[PDB]
RNA sequence: GCGGAUUUAGCUCAGUUGGGAGAGCGCCAGACUGAAGAUCUGGAGGUCCUGUGUUCGAUCCACAGAAUUCGCACCA
RNA sequence: UUCUAG
RNA sequence: GAGCCGGUAGCGGGCGUGGAUCCCUGGAUGUCCGAAUGGGGGAACCCGGCCGGCGGGAACGCCGGUCACCGCGCUUUUGCGCGGGGGGAACCUGGGGAACUGAAACAUCUCAGUACCCAGAGGAGAGGAAAGAGAAAUCGACUCCCUGAGUAGCGGCGAGCG
RNA sequence: GUGGUUCGUGGAGCCAUGGGGGAAUCUGGGCGGACCACCGCCUAAGGCUAAGUACUCCGGGUGACCGAUAGCGCACCAGU
RNA sequence: GCGAGCUAGCCCUGGCCAGGGUGAAGCUGGGGUGAGACCCAGUGGAGGCCCGAACCGGUGGGGGAUGCAAACCCCUCGGAU
RNA sequence: GCGAAUGCCGGCAUGAGUAACGAUAAAGAGGGUGAGAAUCCCUCUCGCCGUAAGCCCAAGGGUUCCUACGCAAUGGUCGUCAGCGUAGGGUUAGGCGGGACCUAAGGUGAAGCCGAAAGGCGUAGCCGAAGGGCAGCCGGUUAAUAUUCCGGCCCUUCCCGCAGGUGCGAUGGGGGGACGCUCUAGGCUAGGGGGACCGGAGCCAUGGACGAGCCCGGCCAGAAGCGCAGGGUGGGAGGUAGGCAAAUCCGCCUCCCAACAAGCUCUGCGUGGUGGGGAAGCCCGUACGGGUGACAACCCCCCGAAGCCAGGGAGCCAAGAAAAGCCUCUAAGCACAACCUGCGGGAACCCGUACCGCAAACCGACACAGGUGGGCGGGUGCAAGAGCACUCAGGCGCGCGGGAGAACCCUCGCCAAGGAACUCUGCAAGUUGGCCCCGUAACUUCGGGAGAAGGGGUGCUCCCUGGGGUGAUGAGCCCCGGGGAGCCGCAGUGAACAGGCUCUGGCGACUGUUUACCAAAAACACAGCUCUCUGCGAACUCGUAAGAGGAGGUAUAGGGAGCGACGCUUGCCCGGUGCCGGAAGGUCAAGGGGAGGGGUGCAAGCCCCGAACCGAAGCCCCGGUGAACGGCGGCCGUAACUAUAACGGUCCUAAGGUAGCGAAAUUCCUUGUCGGGUAAGUUCCGACCUGCACGAAAAGCGUAACGACCGGAGCGCUGUCUCGGCGAGGGACCCGGUGAAAUUGAACUGGCCGUGAAGAUGCGGCCUACCCGUGGCAGGACGAAAAGACCCCGUGGAGCUUUACUGCAGCCUGGUGUUGGCUCUUGGUCGCGGCGCGGCUGGGGGCCUAACCCUCGGAUGGGGGGACAGCGCUUGGCGGGCAGUUUGACUGGGGCG
């Protein structure tokens, strides 16, 4: 419903309980309200799995318990993640419903290796974080916009195209 | 038929009105232009 | 009707001191083989378009003409 | 590599 | 110096040589807008603290005065007391700054440092006692008029600029 | 690397500066047009300075200047 | 310098589509197999979906040409959550 | 010193007493006033609305509104009429709307951030609305106002007092107001309908009936008290590793009461009690009638919302805005005086109202059949419905009236007999048009093509029968069959609104969207594919540097793109070009860096030219590259009794068209040749296929459904046509009233055959030839419109294009700067193939790091990067993205030549 919310933990020792299935319409991410100890909440990432009955978190410590997330430092090798913590705390550093996250495919000193979900590879840094678990996007692909144009229903630009025009109009155009 | 005249108090006013002109460099300009220059009254005055 | 190029021993093609002419694939004779063929052995052969001009001498340098392939024939 | 029918 | 309540000549009423109309200059009022500046805003409207009479408050309580924008100095203390800003036909320097058109094209060039826009000083700014000019060991502030001179000279050495 | 200057890249200086190096306090330090010797001038890298020239909104004067389609367009409940 | 009370857009915020028709996901029940696939029947009510007013339009013909009008009148037509 | 510039300005004639009265929703009659009335006032027939030609709220316009006088001009005629003139007068609110309250976009904007200056952005706070919020309603009352004035009924906020009560006491917090769409239960006013059931004013004329007969109405609003009706939340303790920066609030975990319980916000009764109440109505206009007095009446059943309770419930996906009130509390003061309550007195503003308002008062310059946003929109009939025909309330007759009825244009109605042959074309029109039943083909992505195609039904009468709302159900109402019998007309959706269908082909799939005043299409758009730049502080787009956008997106993503469902399938070539990679080698800018020469120099010196070598991208050179640009051979021979071909011979190219298709909208020789369709068919449609010049990605062959697309054919049907011929309404014509307009030197303007500058009323010869007019018919006056758009000419202009010229924007790039340390290293060089050293100086590899930047993540500290780079200066390069010029003459037309 035209809004944002959470995207980056950094208060820990906190109790992570899988709020609920609030599959969400606004970023290809499907998240559920994450119930913290105090009671303070957050429509959190959609890293598939972690059943309703919440039951997680993270921590400077550890707990690969699927989903969840800590610094690079605190992370296995051969592991699949998201909550792409690029720079030191820059919260998320990639993978948006981009299921196929990154896989600490080898780390090095204040530098941890990452399979570039998108489609390449290089390294991050020290404390830098990132929570494993999948994504959530049920292949959020495909699906037919049949005899109409989902598009429009887009609210998402018919910013339509052209290219053939009659003129000689717009940038590199 | 829809000409182009339908005036809109709110509108026309707003849009044009002592102020504005003022607020502006330009506006201001001509304005004090008109002023002397011509005499008369002015927009909003309208 | 105009502009470019081409008309060489059966066929596709090469040659700007021009002064003395070939290449690959045909055609006849001799070998290999019981036999043809492919393949090794030698030769026979042309107005370098028709008719002229400059020049010692040019078909390769030049001016007309027939036949050849291609372009041009668009504006109202 | 090929070389008709009786 | 003896007539007047403006252009209105008209009705109805009136001031005046114990110096009216009007001519001057210095006044006190100067409602609302406009830099506006207390606050808001489609100008000429609608909103707020302090003082204020106290005011009809017939046995019941309000306008008026006021006040305060913000950038400037700095007696800094908790900052109290001075300047500004908005104008303005034309003219002035700085800041920025163009094609036409000429060259019988047009890229150099010209129109020009013009036209315009901007800022800002003034009643005038501009500028102004020389590391200047030139060469007779000569001259001397800056400015402006004539002259020097359409010369010395700049240049697709062309139009021109000069 | 641009300016202004008569100088449009030129034998091309002075003064002014966009970037980078970054001297001297009187035998110092620019200058008289590449530069160099000698001569001659001047003394910077802060500031103020009325008067002599420019301009008419304003007021006056004067006209081989006009007369209501001329003059400012507008001689009077016109920049309406 | 002047303009989106022209028009093309885009942001914000309300209003508006008379009636009717077609009948997919589903859920209920029944159906030979292990469960099912899957069938059928009921319910059900989607779709830039159909038939059509207002409303949005303005092909196809008619008039009009110093018009009613610097684009309009007439018959006709498309769209119609 | 002026005809004279389609000259400017002013007047003035033309056509011309012809053309027009702004919708073909018509009028006509009697009286009245007046100088004078088709055009005013009263009255009586008549026509048009009626979803409007209704009242209403707005926005816009602002006295246009009323009343008494008046018509000079505006009223396209009059005119005593006016939305025209002068004069006077009219619109009042604690509760309606705007503010004294709130914010999103957006705009402003102290601080902050960047510009040559003007300026740009912009936090918080503020501006900003029919979005949020907020305390009333019905009747009366003037010439006009009214939810404001009357009155009857219903309230709210602030203040002072006292009475009672309780930790009151910020806006900081928390809930909180808060919402999408499509759909639907339960209940109820609005609204409608039957009542012969109640009240009352008169009737019946006519044949008939005084009868459940005709005609009016039988309602509107309300303290709470009160039962149908829902509508929103649960209730205690404790822990509060403690949040929502600070504690009791709410958020989160644990144990008990965890209902149809109790809770708190709209409709019915009602009913306090008020009003209205028509038909009156004795005084009174018995008539511009009604102002105001009987009595009224005051009731039942029926239908029932597309938004009344309500923030419903159910489904769905594209998954639905922020600040007053309520409770928690710090600062803080009350805490015998702070807030809640009760009663009594006291206070309540600023500006808005008239009338118009699907419009002569609003935009179109005009009383112009143009547009302009919301509210039920009365009924009867038709399956329903703001569609339709008639009409209710209220509105109006278009502001020019008579009179003839000729041609002729308009709009409309009809036909035999034929029934498209008319013609480019069934363009038009006419067929057909509504609901029910029966019945439905090729093809299909099985949804559809079906309303397909093709029939048949419908009216009013009586009979017996079955259903769902009807509080049981018993004058009441509805959906409905049923089946039987029967009546009438040419006809029985009787009128009115209402598909012609089919057979085929081509393109584009489809609903679309678009060139406002020609073109709605095969044009774009697409859902869908493929290459593809991009790792964030993205890449591209605006920007002078900030900055926004991007995106609080993050490779199932964001931008660049050529096609444009789906199906089937996209082959061959990287020699040139763009690009991606390479960077060893050539080149080459600024620059370092020295041989050497030169000028002056008595001399130390003092200026230049300077070159060997080191030196950047770029370009050259190697490769990779096609849903990147682009391109994808020629002729001679041969079984072929005749023809490419199965094969063979070759010269050039980067290979040298593949699968599908084919005279297609790419095929001019052509109406190509064969076939079908026909009385013949240069359109079609099938097939060949020597494809003048298809072809896979600006796709290629096909493709259900789909189209106001285009073309081809058949039935059905009709004046489209064989000529039509009749008619109805409207101008045109005659009358009265009004009364333009472009063009025009001027003119009393005949035909001829000849002529002239070669298409003459005006010149020659001749022949007909009285003067004027009106209703017409087009030929000539080279008629009107417009100093040709087609043309060329001006070394005119303006837009797009690429290997045109140049230059800039941006981008890449060497050295240089605020860009600091530490170490690992190889190269040059001159000196003393060499090695040792030496100054020189060049390359480069590293965490760091103190600039710089960024970073943040809750503070100024940490973190990341870091000598980058941003960024400044010079270098060089790409560079049509843009800016400015240019691209000759001849020419027996411009060009090509």
């Amino acid at each position: 419903q035209y809004r944002i919310i959470d995207f980056k933990r950094d208060k820990d020792g906190i109790p992570g309980r899988v709020a609920t299935i609030e599959y969400d319409p606004n970023r290809s991410a499907n998240i559920a309200l994450i119930n913290y100890a105090d009671g303070e909440k957050r429509y959190i990432i959609a890293p598939k799995n972690l059943k309703v009955g919440m039951e997680i978190m993270s921590g400077p410590d550890a707990d690969i318990k699927i989903g969840n997330a800590l610094p690079l430092e605190n992370i296995p090798v051969g592991t699949l993640v998201h909550n792409i913590e690029l720079k030191p705390g820059r919260g998320g550093q990639l993978v948006r419903a981009a299921g196929t996250s990154a896989q600490v495919l080898g780390k090095e000193g204040k530098y941890v290796i990452v399979r570039l979900a998108s489609g390449e590879v290089r390294m991050i840094l020290g404390k830098c974080r990132a929570t494993v678990g999948e994504v959530g996007n049920g292949g959020r692909t495909d699906k037919p916009f049949v005899k109409a144009g989902n598009k429009h229903h887009k609210m998402k630009a018919p910013n339509v195209r052209g290219v053939a025009m009659n003129a000689v109009d717009h940038p590199f155009g | 038929m829809k000409r182009t005249y339908q005036p809109n108090n709110r509108k026309r006013a707003k849009t044009h009105g002592f102020r504005a002109r003022m607020k502006t460099k330009s506006g201001r300009n001509i304005l004090a232009r008109r002023r002397a220059k011509g005499r008369h009254q002015l927009t909003v005055s309208d």
